[PDB]
RNA sequence: AACAGUGGUAGGAGAGCGUUCUAAGGGCUGUGAAGCCAGACCGGAAGGACUGGUGGAGCGCUUAGAAGUGAGAAUGCCGGU
RNA sequence: GAACGAGGUAGAUGAAGAGGUCUGGAAAGGCCCGCCAUAGGAGGUAACAGCCCUGUAGUCAAAACUUCGUUCGAGUGGAUCCUGAGUACGGCGGAACACGUGAAAUUCCGUCGGAAUCCGGGAGGACCAUCUCCCAAGGCUAAAUACUCCCUAGUGACCGAUAGUGAACCAGUACCGUGAGGGAAAGGUGAAAAGCACCCCGGAAGGGGAGUGAAAGAGAUCCUGAAACCGUGUGCC
């Protein structure tokens, strides 16, 4: 899983193209995770235990992370990831450049 | 056979003619059929298999009575009719392949060759030597041979410069002058030859 | 207790005769003992029978 | 030939006259095989020289064969292979297998007499039938018996 | 072109249709394939398309090769009725 | 008995476009362009991907357990003795040899007056001589070869849920049988549970709306959904 929790994610494609953000939540053993703003979808919920206002909740839906990318801390950019170590714990490596995270 | 020549890099230079025992004969097109179907019948492993009647995992007892009673006569509960079943024939393991006689698969890679020289899709390069195995090389000499199909090489002994290259480009295999495969030489339907693999060809037939 | 022409001696197996509480009794070489010359060399040791024409005549 | 247009020589191939589907193409019902009959079912039938209990032909005729170990298949050159090579050459039983004349040495070469020669040839063998001994000489030919 | 013949069971002989899979070419598909559902189309026949409606991801042709090769009857198997 | 080298039991590294557009719920598709390659096997991601992701080529990795492979008594005699003891040999019992006892060798595996032993013995399809071959009656012995329950890697003019292992699913179960045994049936919502809050009908069950989703006829034995069969209507009789 080569994207951290609390990234600088961009979305490639699906219902939403365009927007980016930042990780709430992942999933690894189902390889889906949980970005803010993109896969919003408008939820039924039941007047129940957790407060029963029942109504139409809004939260967001998990993305598989092949639409997930990191962009460049450098430029801006969408860049794939590589793999360096820098005295001691293997790092995450940002192509076209020589940047971290 | 008065077949022309160019460079590593694609300039023409001084031709070959060659010789008319493996390049001029006529095409023998009754056998190039039967050549194929050799090839093509030994690169099938046929190892499929279906359980027979016997096979079963069952069987065995005649389900009820025979009379008394109401239904066909029925007389094991894995009969071909029945649902469970064995397969009343059914395909076995086998071979497919069988050896033609020195006559016909010399004659038969003679006059694909001979078909090729009239086709023109076949140039001698000689000395294909590389610095690397960098198929970027590679796909320069094609374009500079005008080649955007299906291809083939015939080195003189598996040089790993062209060896380790062109593994990665599709239409194009590496093959060295003694694996000349009787179907690739009709498939890839565009040919070429260093020079030391011409008299390779030569020294054999 | 045995010699070396056919497979059968001192072994295990089975008989059902009456009166009838039981285990493990014998077949033994079946003597009766003296010279061959199927094999003319002596210590006048064990013999068996399943069939005894043509051992030899004399 | 391309392998878009691939095709044999008109007689060279020939599909099934497969057995049983349907009677538009006859064979459907029966099969081939008939009404009924023994020689219809599921392998049942008969052995290929027999006669429904009459007494079959390799019994009532009586055994005349004998055969012995000592036997010697000569090899059998009928005279004229020798005219494939010119005259006053080597004719040995080793010579005559890598040129193709025996293409299998079975102890023993005896040379026949049918045909004629031209060549005064140096021969040598095992055997000779009679006129072969004088029509070797007819071409002048040496006739030594190995 | 002319002349002649063409009912057929068992039975021999010759031509072709079609499904599955592979093989080179070609193409055709989210601007809707395979299947399914209908018809008044064509081919001598097994048949083959072409619009229309369903369906929501693959499959035809041309020539070859391999076959578990095609149902309506087994006091047939297995469901549904 | 110690050291080295290679392999295995977890691994790591890894090239090059969210290219622009067009439809579509959704681009990996179409169109117009690029680019990498010792990597255009494969899977995954809203659909068909060399460059989207896991990864594949290539190269390295082992604390510890291991596996494989490397290094630290000859000759010549010719007095005597020995050279396999309770068995080797045949024509009338049996069995194995292709051989059913025959012309029946031979090998052994139960049994009927106890041969020689080197000047010897056995065999060469009865036997006899000749002739060549060989010392039986003590034991050990790798490779080539027979095979798969598992494992590792990967193939297929193999199957696609009545097919293929009986068993793709809690299957050797559920059930039948005291019993040895016999031995089934049954996979598919979407890309994402976002799986229906809310309003009515009824005790619900179950709908009809609404809302969700591109589709809700997609809504819980949930894709496609034929025929039997059960129908509701109506054109002509």
């Amino acid at each position: 899983m080569h994207v951290k929790k609390g990234d600088k994610v961009m979305v490639i494609s699906g219902k939403d193209k365009g927007k980016q953000g930042t990780i709430l939540a992942a999933f690894p053993k189902k390889d889906r995770v949980l970005v803010e703003g993109v896969n919003m979808v408008k939820k039924h919920s039941k007047p129940t235990q957790a407060n029963p206002q029942g109504g139409i909740s809004n939260q967001e839906a998990p993305i598989h992370v092949s639409n997930v990318m990191p962009l460049d801390p450098k430029t801006g950019e969408v860049t794939r990831v590589g793999y360096k170590v820098e005295d001691g714990k293997k790092v995450r490596v940002a192509k076209k450049s020589g940047q971290v995270l | 056979p008065k077949v022309a020549l160019y460079n590593q890099n694609g300039s023409t230079a001084g031709d070959i003619e060659l010789n008319a025992s493996v390049f001029g004969i006529e095409p023998n097109e009754s056998v190039v059929f039967d050549a194929i179907l050799m090839q093509r019948a030994s690169l099938r492993q046929g190892t499929h298999k279906v359980k027979n009647r016997s096979e079963v995992r069952g069987g065995g007892r005649k389900p009820w009575r025979q009379k008394g009673t109401g239904r066909a006569r029925q007389g094991s509960i894995r009969s071909p009719q029945w649902r469970g079943g064995g397969v009343v024939f059914g395909p076995t393991p086998r071979s497919y392949s069988y050896k033609l006689p020195k006559k016909v698969r010399r004659l038969a890679i003679k006059s694909v060759l001979s078909s090729k020289v009239i086709d023109n899709n076949i140039i001698v390069l000689e000395d294909l030597t590389l610095d690397t195995a960098k198929t970027k090389e590679m796909a320069a000499i094609l374009k500079g041979l005008s080649v955007e199909k299906k291809a083939l090489i015939v080195t003189a002994d598996a040089n790993e410069a062209v060896a380790l290259s062109a593994r990665n480009i599709p239409g194009v295999t590496v093959v060295e002058a003694n694996g000349i495969n009787v179907l690739d030489v009709v498939n890839h339907e565009k040919l070429l030859i260093t020079k030391a693999a011409v008299e390779k060809v030569e020294e054999v037939l | 207790r045995k010699c070396v022409i056919t497979g059968k001696k001192t072994t295990a197996g089975n008989n059902r005769s009456h009166a009838m509480n039981a285990s493990k009794r014998t077949w033994g070489a079946n003597l009766q003992k003296v010279r061959i010359l199927v094999n003319g060399k002596p210590k006048k040791v064990y013999v068996s029978a399943r069939a005894l024409k043509s051992g030899k005549v004399e | 030939m391309k392998l878009h247009e691939l095709k044999p020589s008109e007689g060279s191939r020939k599909t099934r006259n497969r057995v049983g589907r349907g009677i538009g193409s006859g064979n459907g019902k029966t099969a081939g095989k008939g009404h009924k009959g023994q020689n219809a079912r599921s392998g049942g039938g008969v052995r290929p020289g027999f006669e429904g209990g009459q007494m079959p032909l390799f019994q009532r005729l009586p055994k005349r064969g004998f055969t012995n170990i000592n036997r010697k298949e000569y090899a059998v050159v009928n005279l004229d292979k020798l005219n494939g090579f010119a005259e006053g050459t080597e004719v040995t039983p080793e010579l005559l297998l890598e040129t193709g004349v025996i293409s299998k040495l079975n102890a023993g070469v005896k040379i026949l007499g049918n045909g004629k020669l031209e060549k005064k040839l140096t021969v040598k063998a095992n055997k000779f039938s009679a006129s072969a001994k004088e029509a070797v000489e007819a071409a002048g030919g040496t006739a030594e018996v190995i």
